[PDB]
């Protein structure tokens, strides 16, 4: 049935290239089949399946599922920041395809967690490293320019990607994260400090709007907003502490076992 | 009325493969028209229509597509509007008035309510047949308000709801149970054991 699964995956991919998102998703849902047949038949097929899963995740709002499938197809940085190293068994062309898939995953990968990893990736290229720096900067002007220059990469069929839709959506999410990163933690905040920080965002009026909008998102919490004063206000602990202690013990265990 | 009468047949169509035959568009489009007039709704049927248009481009119908998108918006905060967008390619999204409708939807999604009402050509043709469109939008706005405000200026709420008179505002406050205040009123042993274990582990 492995061949049939491959046919399904290929057909689904074709539909996605010329096909609607939901039907392809349904095909993907049917599609998964035992790992082992694929492993016995060839190294590459599993990688292709992982790539398909990653694509589905990308279509899906969640980047988590795709993050797992892509790492398995290719090595990815693990939670707790340990290197994940993939097998080199698959045929070199297949490996190149896998590398391309990994490059695609970076987009999913950045969303999943952190932070500035390109160690597996070649140092010299500024295509991905530059993008990472721009995200780190937290300023769109550099981000926008990065899309503008590497307009060619996004385009690569033209009808299939007429408008660059996905990249733009991703960038808009990316812009929001830094503001949440201050993440309140202040009981009461001067308006002017908020204005200075929100000013950087392209819309001048966003803070009156941009700040309230952030509250609606719920990523960050604002207190006293819309107030006459105009100044924003901003067992559980034990559980958190216990959690940390657990992590420490885990690290020690791995050390001892090692 | 008509919606309920067509419901059974449409449901049967959607259960099988005939939903992929564009010959059934005439029936599905009349179904969409009935959803608009009676303020009824059927997302599955509407997505099937969009799919038929994407697969059979020559059948693309501007009015039906616009009504499907507008009705999808009336169903926010649900994912309806986003799903419909997934069913329309870039070329068609860029055409009038689909481009304009998506722009309006964008204002709603990003919750810029004042901007929405301002940009909304109140006397827009497509809106006339879509029964309850304006009030449906207000329900979404009140959904957002109930989540993002503790207290809110009476004047501000009326603005966000489309510049309502005090009498109309009262209707919505009443609907969600909001009332004016000063203003409209809107809104051990185990642990010890754990430490002991953790400590022991550390010592080891």
């Amino acid at each position: 049935k492995m061949l049939g699964y491959f046919s399904l995956v290929g057909l689904l991919r074709l539909h996605s290239l010329l096909g609607d998102y939901y039907q392809a998703i349904k095909v993907l849902e049917n599609i998964e089949l035992n790992k082992k047949s694929m492993y016995s038949r060839v190294p590459e097929c599993q990688v292709t399946t992982y790539y398909y899963v990653g694509f589905a995740y990308l279509m899906m709002r969640r980047y988590q599922d795709a993050i797992r499938v892509f790492a398995n197809i290719l090595l990815y940085i693990q939670r707790t920041k340990s290197m994940f190293q993939r097998t080199t068994y698959k045929y070199e062309m297949i490996n190149k395809q896998n590398e391309q898939m990994h490059a695609l995953l970076a987009i999913a990968l950045t969303m999943y967690p952190m932070r500035i990893d390109e160690s597996i990736h070649l140092q010299l290229r500024e295509k991905y490293g530059d993008k990472m720096l721009r995200m780190q900067k937290g300023d769109p002007q550099v981000y926008e320019e990065l899309f503008s220059y590497s307009c060619p990469k996004f385009l690569s069929e033209p009808f299939l990607q007429q408008l660059k839709v996905f990249s733009d959506e991703v960038q808009q999410q990316a812009q929001l994260s830094t503001i949440r990163s201050f993440l309140k933690l202040y009981t009461t905040m001067p308006v002017a400090k908020l204005a200075g920080f929100l000013d950087l965002t392209e819309q001048e009026f966003r803070i009156q709007l941009l700040v309230f909008k952030h509250k609606m998102k719920n990523l960050v919490w604002t207190s006293g907003i819309s107030a006459l004063d105009g100044e924003f206000q901003s067992x559980x602990x034990x559980x958190x502490x216990x959690x940390x202690x657990x992590x420490x013990x885990x690290x020690x265990x791995x050390x001892x076992x090692x | 009325a008509m919606f309920e009468q067509m419901r059974a047949n449409v449901g049967k169509l959607l259960k099988g493969i005939d939903r992929y035959n564009p010959e059934n568009l005439a029936t599905l489009e009349r179904y969409v028209e009935t959803q608009a007039k009676e303020n009824a709704y059927d997302l599955e049927a509407n997505l099937a229509v969009l799919k038929l248009y994407q697969f059979n481009p020559a059948f693309f119908q501007t009015t039906v597509t616009a009504q499907i998108l507008l009705k999808a918006l009336t169903n926010l905060p649900h994912t309806d509007f986003t799903l419909c967008k997934c069913m329309i390619d870039q070329a068609h999204q860029e055409e009038r008035p689909i481009r304009q409708i998506l722009y309006l939807g964008d204002l709603l999604e990003t919750c810029h309510f004042q901007a929405f009402w301002q940009a909304l050509d109140e006397n827009m043709d497509l809106l006339e047949g879509i029964t309850g469109f304006e009030d449906s939008v207000r329900k979404f706005i009140c959904h957002v308000v109930g989540i993002t405000y503790q207290h809110i200026d009476r004047w501000l709420l009326a603005e966000m709801l489309g510049d309502l008179s005090d009498s109309q505002l009262k209707v919505w406050m009443s609907k969600y149970g909001w009332s004016a205040d000063e203003q409209i009123f809107i809104c051990x042993x185990x642990x010890x054991x754990x430490x002991x274990x953790x400590x022991x582990x550390x010592x080891x």
